[PDB]
Order: structure tokens, then C-alpha cells, then sequence
């Protein structure tokens, strides 16, 4: 079953200074993102720390989560979990 | 991960792969060396 929202995750600890642009780059690799949202906020105007981003491939999220997790971008370790995220537009 | 999903538009040579931990094993292996 592909039609499945085991195609989204979840992303924590962002970097103030990692825009859609930068994940959507990285999460390439690990497959077709379609849909990203990088929550800012709109205070400071930067990043919350977290952000999301969906793919196209349910395969691709586990590849994205596995190689992301502990991994350390912008000299911090990202998070990366499997999550059902329904966006608000 | 070894999976065989080919890589979205957005991507551009950016390499970010985990077991680094590996890598610095390898090179760690020294026993007077840097480590």
C-alpha cells in the first residue's frame, strides 16, 4: 500500500540557519521529496528546529531517517523520525 | 541504506551518509598514530 502517510516524517533539531532548500537538497538522495515544511517562527523569522518533509516513496523516508538520524549538519546532530504529519495550508 | 529509489530533482552533490563512526574507526586503528 503505497497510499500510506508513511511517506512523511518528521525533522528535529534544525539549525536556525537550514532553510526548505537545504533539506529538500539532502532528502534528494534519499529519494523525491514533494513536500516540505520548515516551521519558522515568525517572530525571530528562524527556524524552530524542526521542520518536515514528504516523500514520494515510503522507502525513501526510511533511507532519509536511517542515514539522518545522529547525523550532524550545521554542527548538530539531526533527528529524524517516522510520523504521520498532515499539513495545514 | 542500499536501497534502489533513485534521487529526487532537488539534489545536488551532496553527499551525507552515516557511519561515519566506521570511517574514523578505520583510520583509528593506530596504536601510536593519530587516532
Amino acid at each position: 500500500n503505497e497510499y500510506k502517510d508513511n511517506a512523511y516524517i518528521y525533522i528535529g533539531n534544525l539549525n536556525r540557519e537550514l532553510t526548505e532548500g537545504d533539506i529538500l537538497t539532502v532528502f534528494s538522495e534519499y529519494g523525491v521529496p514533494v513536500d516540505v515544511i520548515l516551521s519558522r517562527d515568525e517572530n525571530t523569522g528562524e527556524s524552530q528546529g524542526f521542520a518536515y518533509l514528504k516523500y514520494e516513496d515510503q522507502r525513501s523516508t526510511i533511507l532519509a531517517v536511517d542515514n539522518l538520524n545522529g547525523f550532524k549538519i550545521g554542527g548538530r546532530a539531526l533527528k529524524i523520525d517516522h510520523t504521520f504529519y498532515r499539513p495545514k495550508r | 541504506n542500499r536501497f534502489a529509489i533513485m534521487p529526487g530533482s532537488r539534489w545536488d552533490g551532496v553527499h551525507r551518509s552515516n557511519g561515519f563512526e566506521e570511517k574514523w574507526f578505520a583510520k583509528q586503528n593506530e596504536i601510536n598514530e593519530k587516532k
